[PDB]
């Protein structure tokens, strides 16, 4: 449990 | 400013190679490798003081390669414009005969993400104690990359940072000596 | 290499801008095709912004979605406040020495002339200040910096070299000021 980086999710995309 | 920290990541086909990584101020913290689905951290102690899911970072890689698709396609198939790198070679410290040292072969400014280095001893490869890091973003969205040699200084050796990328067109050798 | 195959990239950035520690804090999220950001969310803005024409299906698909507005409205805190404090103490807090030596070029194209190097190097962070002195006066001329170069391994080197044509008896001074350290370092060279 050391402190973890958290991320930003990528969004997806219309056509 | 005082910091900046940036998750950047890309998508490229048709090579379909995918990236995911974390930097604080220009230096890498870590990347995800995406085939052994495990973080690798720039500095040893960094896994030891902190951790990432891999899994997150193939997640998003997914989408990016969706997202790259349709937007290769909305852009009437346009293709990128291929950015020669500039290619520098130094040592990390002052040479001293007999002294371990470590040649540096910087590459930068340079898209897209791919390219072949190889370094050489008197015109022949050496793969002994190399490493590398993987593609790290810029400001202007090209990239940079770095390669490492541990040598033994000597003033018979020649070295040469060998580089091969689609933007040139011959093999850009970048060399060094005593 | 071979494979001349069209290429086609796609790049996602999120950049987390400090200013003074954590009292302000900007989240830069940026999409880039090949070499074209196209579309933007600015926290100081609120809301995805087209930067080119390419982008703008993104930011309106992207900016109908008010969860996802929200979420990246307060990432700012969420994620990077968060990542900030993550690696504190190993990275802003992370303060290697210089490694600080003067020596004759190895290379003297003139007579009569000394072109004097001081190396600078394996230090952290990157802001570092070198000068040159003579007989305890700055020279503020003749000299050559290669800058400041990124390892890429957490370190860095400078190389600041000093045009001279020393007389016996003078006495040269590299100083280094750096955060790693509270008085500047100084190497000497006697001519």
């Amino acid at each position: 449990a050391p402190p973890a980086y958290e991320k930003l999710s990528a969004e997806q995309s219309p056509p | 400013e005082e910091h900046v920290i940036i998750q950047a990541e890309f998508y490229l086909n048709p090579d379909q190679s995918g990236e995911f990584m974390f930097d604080f101020d220009g230096d890498e913290i870590f990347h995800v490798d995406m085939a052994k689905k495990e973080t690798v951290w720039r500095l040893e102690e960094f896994g030891r003081f902190a951790s990432f899911e891999a899994q997150g970072a193939l997640a998003n890689i997914a989408v990016d390669k969706a997202n790259l698709e349709i937007m290769t396609k909305r852009s009437n198939y346009t293709p990128i414009t291929n950015v020669p790198p500039e290619v520098t070679v130094l040592t990390n410290s002052p040479v001293e005969l007999r002294e371990p040292n470590v040649l540096i072969c910087f590459i930068d400014k340079f898209t897209p993400p791919v390219v072949n280095v190889t370094w050489l001893r008197n015109g022949k490869p050496v793969t002994t104690g190399v490493s590398e890091t993987v593609f790290l973003p810029r400001e202007d969205h090209l990239f940079r990359k770095f390669h490492y040699l541990p040598f033994l200084p000597s003033t018979e050796d020649v070295y040469d940072c060998r580089v091969e990328h689609w933007g040139l067109d011959e093999p850009l050798l970048k060399q060094w000596e005593f | 290499m071979g494979d001349t195959r069209p290429r086609f990239l796609w790049q996602l950035k999120f950049e987390c801008h400090f200013f003074n520690g954590t009292e302000r804090v900007r989240l830069l999220e940026r999409c880039i095709y090949n070499q074209e950001e196209s579309v933007r969310f600015d926290s100081d803005v609120g809301e995805y912004r087209a930067v080119t024409e390419l982008g703008r299906p993104d930011a309106e698909y992207w900016n109908s979605q008010k969860d996802l507005l929200e979420q990246r409205r307060a990432a700012v805190d969420t994620y990077c406040r968060h990542n900030y404090g993550v690696g504190e103490s190993f990275t802003v807090q992370r303060r290697v020495e210089p490694k600080v030596t003067v020596y004759p070029s190895k290379t003297q194209p003139l007579q009569h002339h000394n072109l004097l190097v001081c190396s600078v190097s394996g230090f952290y962070p990157g802001s570092i200040e070198v000068r040159w002195f003579r007989n305890g006066q700055e020279e503020k001329a003749g000299v050559v910096s290669t800058g400041l170069i990124q390892n890429g391994d957490w370190t860095f080197q400078t190389l600041v070299m000093l045009e001279t044509v020393p007389r016996s008896g003078e006495v040269y001074t590299c100083q280094v000021e750096h955060p790693s350290v509270t008085s500047p370092l100084t190497v000497e060279w006697r001519a």
